[PDB]
């Protein structure tokens, strides 16, 4: 089947050391290929200390929340 | 439920002796815990029923006041009374001693129970009559000890409180105090003011 | 006048461990 | 309370007293009828009425000569602390109240950020009244009060 | 009074600890146990428990225990000793 | 202009709010001056 | 090794003088030398431990042997009123005529300084009365320095090193330091007291050649057996008692009259060695809880795993936190630094109060130099308790092995402790600041009755519950009819209730609306500084802006400008912003205390409690006003005996100042400044004959605001204290 | 001389390797991410700590640190 989670839904990172931690965002794709490390790339409504809003994670690093 | 429509605690079946399923703050949600209250209800539970009367029926004759008696352990020599008679024993160090002494023993035997401390029900010479014989029967007792208990430690309190405030103590004279003029005595006119 | 012990701590005692600490320092083994 | 009532101080009427002369003797250079004497005359004037109104009001003085303050929560000086002070506690709760009320409207929004460097007035005019029964928080309280996330 | 007032308390103190609180302190002890840094403590350390001395012929008691419950013997009796000479006055 | 509308309720906004505020605390105080206390009840 | 600091290699492969400078700054931080082991760990301290004492034994020694040889201390036993106590004598090549006659006070051949710290009090109350006093102390003590060396030399030797699990057997050094150090030494402290102190003030000399045949008590160590302890308290030294002297001199050893000799204005002799008897015994059973070889006693380790409240609010509770503080050394010394900076500040608080030394209350410049030097040492000591607290965190802190107790979840709801703690600071700060600027304006516009003074009734309400007639309020023991009074009536009660209502003493002193204010002042120095050091320590493993704050350790110089930039990021530079708000704390505190007492002394409570109230008043008619005599030291037109304390003042400003540049001026700057010298050198004839062996660069970034720190903390300490000093004795 | 490293939540944008002023990392072949390629400090003994790599990366969290260690003459950045 498809391999991560759905695209329009929101997850709950994981990551404890990202700035976005305990917090929730949209994943926009997940990367298809084997051997990807972290794919699951996630958008935030809210930029980190570098300016940016987006960053991929594991996906045991994320948790589809409702 | 016993606080009209409200939800019964989760632990209380109401199957208890005495269990109208009363615990706002839950110090009840664990069992083990909870054995240990039931256990401690009773004790003070017992004590209280023996408590009132040994303070209201002196007073009824020459009490005076459960307060009173102690008076005398304050100053030198006592030497205190049962009835006009001074002594046996009649020293606060002998007493005290005897007091530590033969209640410690009695008490700790009880620091050395499983089975539930038997129950916090020994029935051992402790039901002579046997009233436990039967166990329809004796559930009915349990109930009467636990709701008379809770009777008894309710007015210890006011007793203490009562004995607060006017410290012209009179558990059983107070009443007095209330009948005379009912109305402009009352605790009311002790939540207030001059 | 005993108070003359003040310039070997005063002067003495610095010199020498100056001079002594700097050459452990600059040691190279 | 080991002070003694203004209306009775001697302290507190010689302050009074000399802080009049003070200003008296200011009014000497300026004549009679001039714009000074009448701004001076006027400080006396609102100077008696300061003094008068401390007395009236039951304010305790120190040795000093000074009204002081009870916080105690005493019943005759409520109007030293306590009044005063719900007062402040029903305004700053009604200015934080509203502030959070314009965030939560402003939150789900386009770019949040740019109606909290212009303001939308609109808005703001219809939610500043709501402050005025902020303590119906409380009944926020009971349910959505703050963020279950954290 | 005299000294004898110290025989007494130390001579019921003895006793207390032999025959009534002494099961129940003994069963406070095996669940206590000994303390342990990591686990045991005789694990460097050069010091550790002397078992011979703590052993005793009586049936029950040890000399050890004798000591403590003597104590508060000679101490529970020192402290009705004192207090009586004082003769504090209070209200 | 709409957009001179936005020019205001800019930090100009707060100017505007607190000039009122000042305006309106030293009225208070012109009207009842020097009070320690509240003395209504 | 190769060459210094041969305890690390990466250090010595340094070709900079960074070398030299970091070499000495790590040397006792045994944890980062090279090769280091648990068990080299324990062993470096423990000696270090002793070196420690043998300086301390040392030190004493040297003020002894000086007073005996430099001081009058003779001179000054038969008039402790009109005698000025000597530190020692003043042999300066540099001094001019002038200086030298202007410094020869107190009946000395010489110039000399005046001892402040107060040790003349001290010695005379301690029994000590002549120089051969001094000098066998002075003897013993440089005796016990030598076998504390003998002794740290010794646990340095093979066979005589301790194991690591010897250090760790925490129940046993409990049981000996509560019972021994704590408790025997106590007891025998009242020994000296009823056989040395006591008599010594009722005028018979006792030392060691006649100490056995020579009783302390008639009935003679009798009743004492008997159980009738009551007879050492039969007969106290009268109210018209002179100290030193048989008139008026009781016999009682052991007493609890309360209050003070109305002739030293100190503690009764008495009523301290019943103190330290009666502690003895607390202390005494009290170190026979834990359990070592005898089958009785407790595990440490069994009673925080037991205490676990239901319901688990607290998670684990305690569980595991015995080993947790048993490895870590600085968990152990995070502990006694705190516990031991609050006593610090509890002895400050008490002596100036409750003075036990004779003829103390009377010296105001050792006894306004003994406050403000112990609040100082509480102050630095209590950041070092909040500094290894972090380091802890960082070095010995084991997550998985502390899973949710009481000090993981600590760190759990670490944003909700900073956040408060953050609110108490602000609510603190804006109104102390707000209420002392409205009144300022006041005095400012004439019209000093629409100030803001609130009474603080509250700390009145303590005062009249101790006993003082102030206020009035009939409080318990302020009332006639009061249990707690009836109950300790005619005991310490008399003594206590005399002396609270003394006028002259600094016993519970009146407060009023100014001393609302200050304190308010000293709560928000003290959230202050708390809020920055434990905000420190909560994030010294990590934060959001730096998540991994851990692997880089407890000082580094940061982690760059990206990230939007991350300067003192690091919980060893909190600790560093931590000392600022502690300085500025502990100053409210002595200028509050300094300014309280002055105006005591000069029977001028009025100028305090009315200018206190405004910061104008602090400036002008605290610092201002008792700085004439200070400054005028030395002269266009002569130089005074306060010459030294106006000297010192300015260096106190030069110093502090001079700091000021490592703090705001940075290293990048200095480092561009050295290269272009580093050219100039190379490039100067006759002069570049001679090479530099270690490459000249610019102080670290971290050793910059050491640097500064210590500068700004110098001076800070140097200012003030040439202020106290001179103001107060210049006066007295 | 420093300590510098990588993680494999390297996206392989290559950026440090141009930030960085002293040539101290490189990029190497790898099959981790959608570029297939991740930064190596192969070459630690010639930086100088300035963190301009750190800087420069995306990651949510830097996947280059640079762990500042014993100094050298190299990295005191010393032309003399
Ligand atoms: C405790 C340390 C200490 C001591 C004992 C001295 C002592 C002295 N200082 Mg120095 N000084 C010191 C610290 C000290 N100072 C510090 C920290 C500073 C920096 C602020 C100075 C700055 C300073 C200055 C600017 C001057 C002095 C001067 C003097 C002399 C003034 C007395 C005089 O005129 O008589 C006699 C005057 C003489 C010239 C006699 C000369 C002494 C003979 C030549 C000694 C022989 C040389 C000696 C053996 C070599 C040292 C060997 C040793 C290092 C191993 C006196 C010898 C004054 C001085 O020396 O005059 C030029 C002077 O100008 N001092
Ligand atoms: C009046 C309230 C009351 C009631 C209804 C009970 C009821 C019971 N008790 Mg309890 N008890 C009480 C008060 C009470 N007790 C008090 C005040 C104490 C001492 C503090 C005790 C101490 C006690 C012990 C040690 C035991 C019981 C036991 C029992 C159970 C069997 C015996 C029995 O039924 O008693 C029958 C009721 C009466 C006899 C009425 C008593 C009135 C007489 C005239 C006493 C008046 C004396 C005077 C006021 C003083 C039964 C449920 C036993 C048990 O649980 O079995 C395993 C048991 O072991 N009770
Ligand atoms: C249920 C046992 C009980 C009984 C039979 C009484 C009976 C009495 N109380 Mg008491 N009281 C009680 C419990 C009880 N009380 C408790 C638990 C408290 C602590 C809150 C008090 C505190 C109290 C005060 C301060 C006073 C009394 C007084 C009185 C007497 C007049 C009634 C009254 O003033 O106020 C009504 C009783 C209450 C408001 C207590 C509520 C208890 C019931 C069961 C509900 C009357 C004899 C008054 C008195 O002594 O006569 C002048 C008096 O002023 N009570
Ligand atoms: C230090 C802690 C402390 C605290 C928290 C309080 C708190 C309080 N005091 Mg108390 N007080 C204190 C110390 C303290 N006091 C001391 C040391 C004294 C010695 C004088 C007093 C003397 C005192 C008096 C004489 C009175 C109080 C009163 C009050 C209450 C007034 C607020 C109110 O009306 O209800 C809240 C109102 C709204 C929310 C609207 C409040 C509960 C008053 C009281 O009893 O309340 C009826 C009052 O009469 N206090
Ligand atoms: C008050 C109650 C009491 C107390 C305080 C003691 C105390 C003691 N007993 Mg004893 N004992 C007791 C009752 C008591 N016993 C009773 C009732 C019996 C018979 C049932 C015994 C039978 C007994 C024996 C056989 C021995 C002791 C021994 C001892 C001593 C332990 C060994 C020792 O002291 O030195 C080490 C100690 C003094 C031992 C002893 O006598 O030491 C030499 C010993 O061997 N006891
Ligand atoms: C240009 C100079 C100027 C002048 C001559 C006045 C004059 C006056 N003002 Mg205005 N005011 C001014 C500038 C001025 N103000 C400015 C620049 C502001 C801020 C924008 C205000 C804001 C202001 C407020 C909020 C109020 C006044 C009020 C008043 C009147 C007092 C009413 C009364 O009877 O007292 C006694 C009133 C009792 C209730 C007792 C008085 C006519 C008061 C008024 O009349 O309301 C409309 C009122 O409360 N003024
Ligand atoms: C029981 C007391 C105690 C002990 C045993 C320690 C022990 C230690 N500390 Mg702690 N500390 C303490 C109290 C203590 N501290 C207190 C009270 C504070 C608050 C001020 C601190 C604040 C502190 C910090 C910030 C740090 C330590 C560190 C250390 C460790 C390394 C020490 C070292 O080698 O540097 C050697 C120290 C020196 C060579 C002293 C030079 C600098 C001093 C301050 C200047 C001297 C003052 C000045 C010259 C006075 C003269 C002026 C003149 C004009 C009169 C070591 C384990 C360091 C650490 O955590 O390890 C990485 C660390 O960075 N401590
Ligand atoms: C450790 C505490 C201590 C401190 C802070 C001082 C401080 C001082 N001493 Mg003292 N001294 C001490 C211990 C101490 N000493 C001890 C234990 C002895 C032997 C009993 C001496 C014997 C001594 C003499 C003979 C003299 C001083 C003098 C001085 C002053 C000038 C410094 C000096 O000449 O070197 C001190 C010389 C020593 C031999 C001390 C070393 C002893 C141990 C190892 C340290 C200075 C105030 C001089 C002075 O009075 O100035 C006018 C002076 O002439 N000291
Ligand atoms: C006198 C100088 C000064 C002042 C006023 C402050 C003030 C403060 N410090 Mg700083 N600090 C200082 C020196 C100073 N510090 C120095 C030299 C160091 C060493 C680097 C530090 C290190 C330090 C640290 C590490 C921390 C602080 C913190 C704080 C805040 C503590 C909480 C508080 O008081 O709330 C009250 C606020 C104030 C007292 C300042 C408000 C000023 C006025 C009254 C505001 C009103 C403005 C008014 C309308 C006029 C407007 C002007 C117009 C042009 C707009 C407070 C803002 C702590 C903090 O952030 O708190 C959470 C914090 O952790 N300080
Ligand atoms: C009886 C009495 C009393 C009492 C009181 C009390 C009860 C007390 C207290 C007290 C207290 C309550 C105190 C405290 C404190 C504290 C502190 C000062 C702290 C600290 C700390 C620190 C510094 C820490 C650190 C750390 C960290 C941070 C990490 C981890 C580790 C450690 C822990 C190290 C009164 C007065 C009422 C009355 C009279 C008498
Ligand atoms: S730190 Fe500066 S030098 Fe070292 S690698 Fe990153 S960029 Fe290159
Ligand atoms: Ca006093």
């Amino acid at each position: 089947p498809p391999i991560g989670p759905k695209r329009g839904a929101k997850v709950k990172i994981l990551r404890q050391e990202s700035y976005w931690y305990k917090g929730t965002g949209s994943v926009v794709t997940v990367d298809q290929d084997p051997n990807t490390r972290y794919p699951v790339v996630v958008r935030f409504n809210k930029v980190n200390y570098a300016n940016v809003s987006t960053n991929n994670y594991a996906l045991d690093e994320v948790e589809e929340v409702k | 439920d016993w606080m009209p429509g409200q939800p019964r605690p989760s632990y209380l079946d109401g199957s208890a002796p005495g269990d109208f399923g009363f615990d706002p703050l839950r110090l009840g949600e664990v069992p083990e815990n909870l054995e240990r209250f039931k256990e401690s209800e009773l004790i003070h539970c017992r004590w209280a029923m023996l408590a009132v009367p040994g303070i209201l029926v002196p007073e009824a004759l020459g009490l005076g006041n459960w307060v009173k008696a102690q008076e005398w352990a304050a100053l030198p020599g006592g030497q205190a009374t049962y009835l006009g008679n001074p002594v046996p024993w009649g020293t606060l160090p002998t007493i005290l001693v005897i007091e530590f002494l033969s209640i410690a023993f009695v008490e700790h035997q009880r620091s050395m129970e499983k089975d539930p401390e038997k129950k916090k029900y020994p029935g051992g010479a402790f039901d002579p009559l046997g009233y436990s014989k039967d166990p329809k029967k004796f559930h009915e007792y349990k109930i009467k000890e636990v709701k008379n208990g809770r009777l008894a430690l309710l007015a210890f309190v006011g007793i203490c409180v009562q004995q607060s405030a006017y410290p012209g103590t009179g558990p059983l004279e107070n009443l007095a105090t209330h009948l005379a003029d009912p109305w402009h005595n009352n605790i009311g006119i002790n939540v207030l003011i001059p | 006048l005993p108070s003359l012990f003040v310039p070997l701590v005063g002067l003495l005692f610095p010199a020498v461990a100056m001079a002594s600490l700097f050459l452990h320092v600059e040691k190279r083994l | 309370s080991g002070l003694t009532p203004c209306k009775e101080s001697k302290q507190f009427a010689k302050r009074e007293k000399q802080s009049i002369k003070k200003l008296e003797s200011s009014l000497k250079i300026y004549a009679a009828d001039s714009a000074p004497a009448l701004a001076i005359n006027a400080t006396i004037e609102k100077t008696k009425r300061r003094f008068d109104n401390y007395a009236k009001q039951g304010l305790l003085c120190g040795a000093d000569g000074l009204p002081h303050l009870i916080v105690s929560g005493d019943q005759r000086h409520w109007g030293e602390f306590i009044t005063p002070g719900i007062l402040f506690l029903y305004i700053a709760g009604w200015i934080g109240w509203v502030g959070r009320s314009y965030l939560i409207a402003i939150r789900d929004e386009k770019k949040p950020t740019q109606k909290e460097i212009i303001i939308d007035v609109p808005l703001a005019s219809r939610l500043v009244f709501r402050g005025f029964s902020w303590p119906i928080a409380a009944y926020r309280e009971l349910l959505n009060g703050e963020l279950v996330a954290k | 009074n005299p000294s004898l007032v110290i025989s007494l308390s130390t001579g019921l103190s003895l006793f207390l600890g032999r025959f009534v609180f002494f099961n129940f302190q003994r069963e406070n002890v095996a669940k206590q146990g000994l303390p342990e840094q990591n686990g045991v403590t005789h694990f460097e350390a050069g010091d550790s428990r002397a078992k011979e001395y703590a052993g005793v012929s009586k049936s029950a008691a040890a000399l050890v225990d004798v000591l403590a419950w003597g104590s508060i013997g000679h101490i529970v009796a020192y402290y009705i000793l004192a207090t009586s000479s004082n003769g504090y006055d209070p209200k | 202009r709409d957009l001179k509308t936005y020019l205001s309720v800019a930090p100009v906004a707060s100017t505007l709010w607190f000039a009122a505020l000042a305006g309106l605390l030293i009225e208070i105080n012109r009207l009842f001056p020097d009070a320690l206390t509240f003395p209504f009840f | 090794a190769l060459r210094l600091p041969r305890f690390s290699q990466g250090i010595a492969q340094d070709p900079t003088t960074r070398r030299i400078w970091f070499g000495i700054a790590t040397a006792h931080d045994f944890e980062s030398h090279d090769d280091i082991t648990e068990g080299r760990l324990y062993q470096n301290i423990f000696a270090s431990h002793f070196g420690q004492l043998a300086i301390i034994f040392l030190w004493t020694s040297g003020n002894l042997f000086h007073v005996a040889w430099q001081g009058n201390f003779e001179a000054w036993v038969q008039d402790p009123f009109h005698v000025r106590p000597i530190a020692h004598a003043i042999w300066d090549p540099h001094f001019g005529q002038p200086a030298v006659e202007a410094f020869t006070r107190g009946g000395a051949l010489g110039p000399v300084n005046i001892a402040y710290s107060g040790v003349y009090q001290w010695w005379y109350t301690i029994g000590l009365r002549t120089n051969e006093d001094l000098y066998t102390g002075a003897i013993f003590l440089l005796f016990l320095s030598f076998i504390s060396l003998l002794a740290g030399w010794l646990h340095l030797q093979p066979k005589w090193k301790p194991s690591v699990s010897w250090f760790k057997n925490a129940e046993s050094r409990l049981n000996h330091h509560l019972s021994g150090l704590f408790g025997v030494s106590s007891l025998a402290w009242a020994g000296h007291l009823v056989h040395v102190a006591i008599p010594g003030s009722r005028g018979e000399y006792v030392r060691w050649n006649n100490f056995l045949d020579v009783l302390p008590y008639p009935q003679g160590l009798g009743p004492l057996l008997t159980g009738q302890w009551n007879l050492y308290a039969q007969n106290p030294s009268s109210s018209n008692h002179l100290f030193g002297t048989t008139q008026g001199a009781g016999t009682a050893i052991l007493t609890i009259l309360g209050g003070f000799h109305p002739q030293t204005q100190s503690l009764w002799l008495t009523d301290m060695a019943h103190h330290h008897l009666a502690i003895a015994f607390l202390f005494l059973i009290g170190g026979l809880m834990y359990r070592t070889n005898f089958g009785i006693g407790h595990s440490i380790k069994y009673i925080l795993e037991a205490h676990i409240p239901p319901g688990g609010r607290l998670g684990r509770g305690h569980k595991g936190l015995y080993d947790t503080i048993n490895n870590s050394i600085h968990f152990q010394l995070g502990l006694a630094l705190a516990s031991l900076g609050v006593i610090t500040s509890l002895v400050a608080q008490h002596m100036y109060s409750l003075p036990a030394y004779a003829f103390i209350a009377q010296d105001f410049t050792t006894q306004a130099a003994l406050y403000t030097h112990h609040q100082y040492i509480a102050g630095f000591i209590m950041t070092g308790a909040f500094a290894h607290g972090p380091i802890f965190f960082i070095r010995d802190y084991n997550p998985e092995q502390n899973a949710d107790n009481v000090l993981a979840r600590m760190l759990e709801h670490k944003e909700a402790i900073i956040s408060h703690l953050s609110w108490a600071s602000l609510f603190l700060g804006f109104h102390t600041l707000g209420l002392y600027v409205h009144n300022d304006v006041m005095l400012a516009f004439g019209t000093p009755e629409k100030q803001i003074l609130i009474e603080p009734i509250f700390a009145q309400w303590i005062q009249s519950a101790h006993g003082k007639t102030s206020y009035g309020f009939d409080v318990l023991l302020s009332s006639t009819n009061g249990p707690a009074l009836n109950a300790g009536r005619n005991i310490w009660l008399p003594g206590w209730l005399n002396a609270i209502n003394e006028n002259s003493n600094s016993l519970f002193l009146t407060i009023g609306p100014g001393d609302f204010l200050v304190h308010h002042a000293i709560a928000l120095g003290l959230h202050t500084t708390t809020l920055i050091l434990v905000k420190g320590a909560l994030d010294a493993r990590g934060s959001k802006l730096m998540p991994d704050k851990k692997d880089f350790g407890y000082s580094f110089p940061c982690d760059g400008p990206g990230r939007g930039g991350t300067c003192d990021i690091s919980a060893w530079d909190d600790f560093y912003l931590a000392v600022f708000w502690m300085l500025n704390t502990i100053g409210w505190v002595t200028f509050y205390w300094h300014w309280k007492h002055i105006t005591l002394w000069r029977g001028n409570v009025s100028q305090f409690n009315e200018s206190s109230t405004y910061l104008m008043g602090w400036l002008r008619d605290y610092l201002w006003l008792n700085s004439s005599q200070l400054i005028n030291g030395y002269t266009p037109l002569v130089c005074n005996s306060l010459s030294v304390w106006a000297w010192m003042f300015l260096f106190g400003h030069l110093v502090w100042a001079t700091g000021f540049m490592f703090l705001i001026s940075w290293r990048g700057y200095w480092q561009e400044l050295i290269e272009t010298l580093a050219w100039a050198h190379e490039r100067t004839p006759l002069a570049n004959l001679i090479r530099w062996r270690d490459k000249p660069v610019a102080l670290s970034i971290v050793q910059a605001r050491l640097v500064g720190l210590v500068h700004f903390s110098v001076g800070y300490i140097f200012t003030y204290a040439a202020f106290l000093i001179a103001s107060t004795s210049g006066k007295f | 001389s420093h300590s510098v490293k990588i993680y494999d939540t390297c996206i392989g944008c290559t950026q440090c390797v141009r930030a960085c002023p002293t040539d101290v990392l490189e990029m190497i072949p790898w099959g981790g991410c959608k570029a297939k390629q991740i930064a190596s400090a192969p070459r630690t003994e010639d930086c100088v700590g300035c963190k301009r790599c750190e800087s420069a990366c995306p990651t949510d969290f830097l996947s280059v640190r640079v762990y500042l260690w014993h100094e050298t003459t190299r990295s005191m950045g010393l032309a003399y």
